[PDB]
């Protein structure tokens, strides 16, 4: 069983922060006035640009796309291109990667927020899963997550404009305004 | 008391170049180690080794 | 050597992983994963060992 903790030991308080310090580090208490440890570990210095990833749906890896002038991919390009283009025919790896794609071109058209933009879009994956009375329609849950993605700040919308363009804005955006309703009462 | 060699004196543009002593005076005794490789820290901002 | 060191272990047939320590975690924000690089690619070793069994 884990148990962390850092309980001075001489006087045990069960429990008070011990202070991070600024420079000496490991936490002394202010009341047996101990250590614990040495720390050593700074969080502010995380992974810059300069390795880190920040995923919304499963683990990214990735593969191959090499670029590196030494020596021409030419033959090599190919010969991995295509052995990678392969594999994406394994286990069902076409629909959340093709959702998310699909999406980010709807979105970047009407020119819709990303740090909204991009959440309705997870709302969309935890919608595509779970079997709830769907009747989906691939394009009517869309305008759930063209209103919620477009709920970042009235960036499009006015989203009835934006149900008012291009295809399906009657019963079929209503089975999806039931569903947004239900997502959002869902704990 | 007279200076037994007169001295060149007058004015001359100096310009105060950055750079200043107290934005460079480190000093660590132990501190915050890296994750990777629990040696000391890089840089004075994070006070470091 | 025939101790140390055989011709057949040129050869990668098990590979040996390697723990958390050498390629640590923890991110920027605080809310999501930050991974390291080598456990990347580790994963695209699983990946292309795990099709591979697939087919045969
Ligand atoms: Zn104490």
């Amino acid at each position: 069983n884990l148990n962390i903790v850092l309980t001075c030991p001489e006087c045990k308080v069960y429990p008070p922060k011990i202070v991070e310090r600024f420079s000496e580090g490991d936490v002394v208490c202010a009341l047996c006035g101990l250590v614990l440890s040495d720390k050593l570990v700074d969080t502010r210095s995380e992974w810059r640009t300069f390795e880190a990833s920040n995923p919304l749906l499963d683990g990214n890896n990735l593969s191959t796309r090499i670029g590196k002038g030494e020596t021409t991919d030419m033959r090599f390009t190919k010969e991995l291109n295509k052995a990678q283009g392969k594999n994406v025919m394994d286990k069902k790896d076409n629909e959340v990667q093709a959702a998310f794609a699909k999406i980010t071109m709807l979105c970047d058209a009407a020119e819709l927020p990303k740090i909204v933009k991009d959440c309705a879009k997870e709302a969309y994956k935890l919608c595509h899963d779970e079997k709830t009375l769907k009747g989906k329609s691939m394009e009517s849950i869309m305008a759930a997550s063209i209103l919620i993605g477009c709920r970042r700040a009235e960036v499009a919308r006015t989203f009835k404009e934006i149900q008012s363009l291009i295809h399906v804005k009657t019963k079929e955006f209503g089975k999806t305004l039931n569903i947004m309703k239900n997502i959002l009462r869902g704990k | 008391k007279k200076l037994m060699a007169q001295i060149f004196f007058g004015p001359t543009y100096y310009q105060r170049l950055r750079h200043m002593v107290d934005d460079k005076i480190h000093a660590r005794a132990r501190g915050p180690m890296q994750v990777l490789t629990r040696q000391p820290v890089e840089g004075r901002s994070r006070d470091g080794g | 050597n025939e101790v140390f060191s055989r011709p057949e272990w040129m050869i990668l047939t098990c590979l040996p992983v390697p723990p958390p320590p050498v390629r640590p975690s923890i991110s920027f924000n605080e809310s999501q994963r930050g991974e390291d690089d080598l456990t990347f690619k580790l994963a695209d070793i699983l990946k292309a060992n795990i099709s591979l069994e697939t087919l045969e």
